[PDB]
């Protein structure tokens, strides 16, 4: 039994954490749930949710409310790593399937420092940072990654035809990484490309390796390919084996109370935390009660969008995920 | 008769312009093109007698040259579905307009890269898309930014074309942030008219677009100054592997030199060829390689050519 930090987050957060805290235990996973809040307090987050994470290694994290909360997350366990798996779903059409694509984005550096002048009146700088040493390690994540969830193939995405120093950097760490894992196939692509092909074939694409801003973008992209992000799950991976798992919808204050939120995000997180965790076979059978739940389309929420409530949809997950 | 000059280029630049010759022969266009090619600064002085150029695609770098000396500082391209290039969405048809590097290394292993925004360039394409929206019949313009994460720059941006949007309260302004607008485009690309942004993000959007109504042979742009319009395909590369096979789709080039008509007002002219290259594309047989065909450009110009009525010297509609 493996204990996991759990945010329920705000909104439907709580909610959609009943669902996937009651799927997890229909299917017996050896998980065991340590609740926390972290509204941030002083600017820091909570004494008692940054013991249980340091300690617990795992985290499942609701949506929250707008220093951003993920901010201080981020900053404090070093989430360095943004994973976003996006498969396009069967019951969930949409023009787009055939997409198995897995986006790996540095999450420290690049223009989210918030640095920037005012030269003269009228004209702004903004700047942005790319290091050695984060470029090293998102690559050797990407990786790493690759090996240990039987990916094929890990592409580099950058502009380092028009960005000579900074996408040049972060280009020859991941080719020096590519050298010693030639178990995996390393290519390159130019942003614009990929954006095309992106458009017109996303099923051509693996792993994606990328710095923070090409990320933010892409990883959206792909969301969007398969039906937004209310079925996306999400993974920050970080120092000293913390790893955060989370949905990127929003709170959706609008329903905030009334049983009719789509779990399958967090969900999804959550099987992607499994498989972080070395748990695959319960990741595989919660994963396929879910999937065999949207591909019935009886019970789909309304976002997904059927005619059920989220207790309707969890209890059909956990009826499913009992028979293996 | 006006005269425009042509501007080869490289790869698939010379056979494309060409067939657009051709055509434009064919439709008895009242055009006449003065071919271009320090030489290259002389070329420049020669480009700079015309004030329309329509050039191929090329390769301190000749495209940027181009546009300093002809101070071409508004980029649009235009992304419209055509009906017989069925894809995966339907009934798109935006403009998109943008502006048209600072990096070092501070400590070992530490690189830093600077993006400028200026109030005067955002307010100048802001105006530009305005002025294109309302010229056009469009009702809106979304500026695209990200200025949820670069507070400063981006918020300079968004702030330039509130004020311009200010002046022309008869055209919707929507802001939308860069992720989003990607989400939307993949999903529901009929929501969007005019765009405009900075260049970073005109790089990813110029793709997603071009992508979602069937790729960069069938997306005509332009670049614009005060003076100054050239005209060219929306995307840079010069399909040189494909070059002298027959092969180049001819789709992009010729509603290029659409929109350099209209922009010359030969609204006939320039209706008249649009139609044809549109009623072609209705059979697939005309399509090329590159959109998923199996036709090569000389049949797709023969046919786009007996599509185009011409009487007693000038296009008509069919």
């Amino acid at each position: 039994v493996q204990t996991v930090t759990l945010i329920p987050g705000d909104g439907i957060g709580p909610e959609i954490s009943a669902a996937v805290m009651k799927i997890f235990d229909a299917a017996k996973a050896p998980i065991q749930w340590e609740e926390r809040n972290v509204t941030a307090i002083q600017w820091m987050i909570p004494s008692e949710a940054k013991e249980s994470m340091d300690k617990n290694k795992m985290g499942l994290k609701g949506p929250l409310k707008t220093p951003s909360m993920n901010l201080l997350l981020r900053k404090t366990f070093d989430l360095y790593a943004n994973v976003r798996p996006c498969v396009s779903i069967e019951g969930y059409k949409t023009p787009y399937t055939d997409v198995n694509i897995v986006t790996i984005r540095e999450n420290t550096e690049g223009e989210y420092s918030g640095i920037e002048h005012v030269i003269v009146d009228g004209v702004v700088a903004s700047i942005k940072l790319i290091t050695e040493g984060a470029s090293k390690r998102i690559a050797e994540f990407a990786f790493e990654y690759a090996r240990n969830n039987h990916r094929s193939n890990v592409t580099a995405v950058h502009k380092a035809n028009i960005m000579r120093m900074s996408d040049g950097l972060f280009l020859q760490k991941c080719r020096e990484v590519a050298e010693s894992c030639k178990d995996i196939k390393f290519n390159e692509m130019y942003l614009d490309t990929v954006c095309l092909n992106m458009v017109q074939d996303p099923s051509q694409f693996d792993v994606l390796v990328m710095p923070n801003l090409y990320g933010d973008i892409l990883s959206d992209l792909c969301a969007g390919l398969i039906g937004g992000l209310g079925v996306t799950p999400s993974g920050n991976i970080g120092a000293n084996g913390v790893a955060i798992f989370e949905s990127v919808h929003g709170t959706a204050p609008d329903i905030a109370g009334k049983d009719m939120a789509n779990p399958t995000a967090l969900l999804l997180s959550a099987v992607m935390m499994l498989r972080h965790m070395g748990l695959f076979d319960h990741a595989a059978r919660i994963e396929a009660a879910c999937f065999a739940t949207i591909k019935d389309g009886k019970s789909l929420t309304k976002d997904l969008g059927g005619n059920a409530k989220c207790s309707d949809f969890t209890e059909e997950i956990c009826r499913r995920v009992k028979d293996l | 008769r006006h005269t425009v000059t042509m501007i080869p280029g490289d790869g698939i630049g010379p056979e494309l312009m060409l067939h657009v010759k051709s055509v434009f022969r064919h439709a008895c266009v009242p055009v006449d093109f003065e071919e271009v090619h320090e030489d290259i600064r002389n070329a420049i002085m020669a480009i700079r007698r015309n004030r329309v150029a329509l050039k191929g695609n090329i390769e301190k770098s000749r495209n940027n040259i181009l546009r300093t000396s002809l101070d071409l500082y508004a980029n649009v391209i235009h992304c419209k579905s055509l009906p017989g290039v069925v894809t995966r969405h339907k009934d798109i048809d935006i403009l998109i307009v943008r502006e048209n590097s600072l990096e070092h290394e501070s400590v070992a292993g530490v690189v830093e890269s600077l993006k400028i925004i200026t109030k005067a360039k955002s307010l100048r394409i802001a105006e530009y898309a305005f002025k294109l929206a309302q010229e056009s019949g469009r009702k809106k313009v979304t500026a695209v930014h990200k200025a949820n994460i670069m507070k400063l720059g981006d918020g300079l941006f968004l702030q330039c074309c509130r004020e311009v949007a200010a002046r022309y309260p008869q055209i919707t302004f929507e802001n939308m942030i860069v992720d989003n607008t990607t989400m939307q485009l993949v999903s529901r690309p009929q929501q969007f008219d005019v765009m405009v942004m900075p260049n970073l993000y005109g790089n990813i959007v110029n793709n997603v677009c071009a992508g979602l109504v069937g790729g960069p042979g069938l997306v005509a742009g332009a670049n614009y100054g005060h003076v100054y319009a050239v005209f060219e395909t929306a995307t840079r590369n010069t399909g040189k592997s494909i070059a002298n096979k027959n092969i180049a789709n001819p789709t992009a080039t010729l509603l290029a030199s659409c929109m350099m008509l209209d922009h010359l007002k030969l609204h006939s002219y320039a209706t008249s060829i649009r139609k044809a290259v549109l009623a072609s594309m209705d059979n697939e047989n005309m399509h090329t390689p590159d959109i998923g065909g199996q036709g090569t450009t000389s049949e797709a110009i023969q046919d786009v050519i007996r599509h185009i009525r011409v009487i007693n010297g000038r296009a008509v509609e069919a």
